[PDB]
RNA sequence: GGCGAAGGCGAAAACUUAGGCCAUUACUGACGCUUAGGCUUGAAAGUGUGGGGAGCAAAUAGGAUUAGAUACCCUAGUAGUCCACACCGUAAACGAUAGAUACUAGCUGUCGGGGCGAUCCCCUCGGUAGUGAAGUUAACACAUUAAGUAUCUCGCCUGGGUAGUACAUUCGCAAGAAUGAAACUCAAACGGAAUUGACGGGGACCCGCACAAGUGGUGGAGCAUGUUGCUUAAUUCGAC
């Protein structure tokens, strides 16, 4: 099956969204850490992102896909423990890619937590 | 500051050579005198290898050594509540809270000797169900909940 | 963005990496004034040229 | 050291001298400051016009690595 | 780091033009500073404006703790989030130190030009900071880019709460901007510098069952004793 496909993680700032996707268009798996029932004030936990990481790996790893592109967004140790329970789940990785949202004072998100 | 201190605890009792009984007597201890619990001790022995026969120093040495608790919960707080970090023990910690689990389920039960109660709680403590295991259970199923923060530095 | 010298390693080498996106992320995630953002940039700048030298 | 106005005849452009330019820029796709290329102040303004100007000439990418 | 009056200016390229500086051994030959006149500019912000208007938001709606949250956490939400056009015009618009100039310790400088010279380094003309002698101030510091010494010219302040307040009058549809008090009242200004310990729900810090891992636990109960509440004529008094 698939060996070597698409994967794009989004470390929100309280959860972490981990999805397969192939490059023709579709998808494999997609775990939230809602979809394990551990949603509201826990997903916001980077246990609950490495859950979530460790479900998708081990899934995708019985579909077969060793290595995988992975679009990582999101910044902290939650886009770490992803990709360190991907390796340790036998989902091996290329490289980081970083197309990350680095605007030139683009939009403008909800005003700062004070 | 306070650093690390000693662990002491009073040298085996004559009577089975081990320290592990003597700091059974020093923590199933009410108002501490060994003018009569060591008689007590004694016949809790006797009780102990007639009911369900087991020698106490192999029985307790298992339950000991299966009940011991690894994990421990660090403080870190928000100034609105309190959330717990797991990090480990030594052997110290299992063995004196292992011993300190089964003298206070020694001590509570209802039958109508207490040296029966006592050698009860030491036979369904032998087979390592849940007398003192379900604190061995517990920690390791909730520690692991608390290491949802365990990769967040603050 | 995309740094990768090694096969496993990468992430070694990503580490600073992930802290200094850390440190120039935090002002993207929210919006504060332009005269504060130059300064505080300058000033941070000025600040780690100073204790590396 | 210094890094432009020296490793040309004082003529400047933007032919067959970009291949000069790419070590003072790092693997990044990033223009190197003053403080990492090190040359003049006169010459990093060379230097980051230049590339710049390559960046908007699809010569070297912007942010892309 | 630089450009421009301060305001502002940074993805590249082209369009019209910029001031200023280096060498000017060159040239008219004091033509040098000057404000009340007379102006424009001026971050923002608000208004209209023609469209645009991703995005989020002044008011607002809610969900939560709350002493309530019209604040703070969270999402929607109106103007606004750009240029072309007009009003608007204040700002931590400050070097909190007016424009220009005569020099004056020192060191390293930082860039642009010139000289030199493989580069480079060094010096010099300007912008260009720290260090620091003396002097001064209350000190910070200014300190050769002065706050040392001054020079031409401009604007400002004459104990205060009052009050930039009313008004004459100017600009502006307006808001407001410009100018600008008086009366009452006090004996000082939340008057600046700096000392002292102190404070902190500012910072590191050391030990102390202070904390923690404990033993046994108290207040729970029966009975005592003190005290409090009553009440007496007094439950002597007090402590707190």
């Amino acid at each position: 099956n698939v060996s070597s496909g698409i994967i794009h993680v989004s470390c929100s700032p309280n959860n972490t969204i981990v999805s397969a996707s192939d490059p023709g268009g579709n998808v494999l798996c997609w775990a939230s850490s809602g979809t394990m029932g551990f949603k509201g004030s826990r997903k916001k936990t980077p246990y609950s992102a490495g859950i979530a990481a460790d479900k998708v790996a081990k899934t995708v790893k019985e579909m077969g896909m060793a290595t995988v592109k992975l679009f990582v967004k999101g910044t902290g140790r939650g886009k770490d423990t992803a990709i360190r329970s991907f390796a340790n789940a036998g989902l091996s990785i290329t490289e980081i890619n970083e197309k990350t949202p680095i605007p030139h004072n683009g939009c403008k998100p909800p005003k700062r937590p004070r | 500051r306070k650093n690390r201190a000693p662990k002491r605890t009073v040298l085996p009792d004559p009577v089975f050579n081990n320290t592990l009984v003597t700091r059974i007597i020093n923590v199933i201890m009410e108002d501490g005198k060994k003018g009569l619990a060591q008689r007590i001790l004694y016949g809790a022995f006797d009780l102990i290898e007639q009911r369900t026969k087991e020698k106490p120093l192999t029985v307790f040495e298992r339950a000991v050594g299966n009940v011991m608790p690894r994990l421990e919960l660090r403080v870190r707080r928000i100034a609105g509540s309190n959330y717990q970090v797991p990090t480990e023990v030594p052997q110290d910690r299992k063995i004196a809270l292992a011993l300190r689990w089964i003298a206070m389920f020694a001590r509570k039960r209802h039958e109508k000797t207490m040296l029966e109660k006592i050698a009860n709680e030491i036979i369904d403590a032998s087979n390592n169900t849940g007398a003192a295991i379900k604190k061995k259970d517990d920690t390791h199923k909730m520690a692991e909940a608390n290491k949802a923060f365990a990769h967040m530095r603050w | 963005e995309v740094k990768n010298d090694d096969l496993e390693l990468a992430l070694k080498k990503f580490k600073r990496v992930s802290l200094e996106i850390r440190r120039l992320a935090q002002r993207h995630e929210y919006h504060l004034r332009k005269g504060m953002r130059l300064r505080e940039k300058r000033k941070i700048a000025q600040k780690k040229r100073r204790k590396f030298r | 050291y210094c890094r432009f106005c020296a490793i040309g005849q004082l003529r400047i452009d933007l032919i067959d001298d970009l291949e000069a330019l790419k070590r003072f820029l790092s693997p990044y796709a990033k223009i190197n400051p003053r403080r990492i290329t090190g040359n003049c102040q006169m010459h990093q303004r060379h230097v980051a016009k230049a590339l710049k100007r390559a960046r908007y000439l699809a010569l070297v990418p912007f942010v892309k690595d």
